[PDB]
């Protein structure tokens, strides 16, 4: 199973709040991040069989990793599907220079699947042109839009930081190793329980991890794009680490 | 006014 290419075709979602229901193991790659009584709490990446990426404020409050496990394959929230794989975490690595980014060492590596693949991580540096339409999920917030308990997906458009950071919208608050993407209009956002997991968006053949899910002033609001960690800028932080670890 | 996206969230007066 090469990275990025789901044996479950995803569903289009054009027009988690609003969104839609995604088709089961459509994302191979996404990842709950659960406390040791189970709650979920955040999504990750799958990014390779033994290395789960997600949002460093997932987890800095509670940095010991046999605080966390990881849950794979899922798509109920509850009521977990019989194959998903629950795996421990053995070590945790905050990015260094403190953005909201962080990689999880699993105890064992994860079985790839047809209902577990990585995604694939983007050319470093790369910087995803404006009103590209990318895919975010997640069990998070609904904020009365159907599917809570299901893991949904939101197709959003990236905003360019230069528009994001206007004063009408973000008003300066998107770093350079951020990314913005949403509708200006509202409606269709990341919420809370979102934060940590994917936004890819397809190239050629298959999904790129381009975003990690991390802030926003709300969700769905006008005006209020989410705000994603750039993946393409931490790429060599990550595979340093994956490759010395 | 920042949320950060987790459950529960981290939100700031900002």
């Amino acid at each position: 199973f090469d990275c990025g290419k789901p044996q479950v075709e995803p569903k289009k979602c054009p027009g988690v709040v609003g969104g839609c229901v995604a088709h089961p193991h459509s994302w191979p790659w996404q990842v709950s991040l659960r406390t040791r009584f189970g709650m979920h709490f955040c999504g990750g990446t799958l990014i390779s069989p033994e290395w789960v990426l997600t949002a460093a404020h997932c987890l800095e409050k509670s940095p010991r990793p046999s605080s966390y496990k990881v849950i794979l394959g899922a798509h109920q929230e509850v009521n977990l599907e019989p194959h998903v794989q629950e795996i421990e975490v053995s070590r945790l690595f905050l990015e260094p220079t403190r953005k909201d980014i962080a990689l999880l060492k699993l105890s064992s590596p994860a079985v790839i699947t047809d209902k577990v693949i990585p995604a694939c991580l983007p050319s470093p540096n790369y910087v995803v042109a404006d009103r590209t339409e990318c895919f975010i999920t997640g069990w998070g917030e609904t904020q009365g839009t159907f599917g809570a308990g299901l893991l949904k997906e939101a197709q959003l458009p990236v905003i360019e930081n230069k528009v994001c950071n206007r004063y009408e919208f973000l008003n300066g608050r998107v770093q350079s190793t951020e990314l913005c993407a949403g509708h200006l209009a509202g409606g269709t956002d990341s919420c809370q329980g979102d934060a940590g997991g994917p936004l890819v968006c397809f190239e050629k053949d298959k999904y790129i991890l381009q975003g990690v899910t991390s802030w926003g002033l709300g969700c769905a609001r006008p005006n209020k794009p989410g705000v994603y960690v750039r993946v393409s800028r931490f790429v060599t932080w990550i595979e340093g680490v994956m490759r010395n670890n | 006014g920042r949320c950060y996206k987790s459950r529960p969230p981290i939100c700031f007066p900002n």
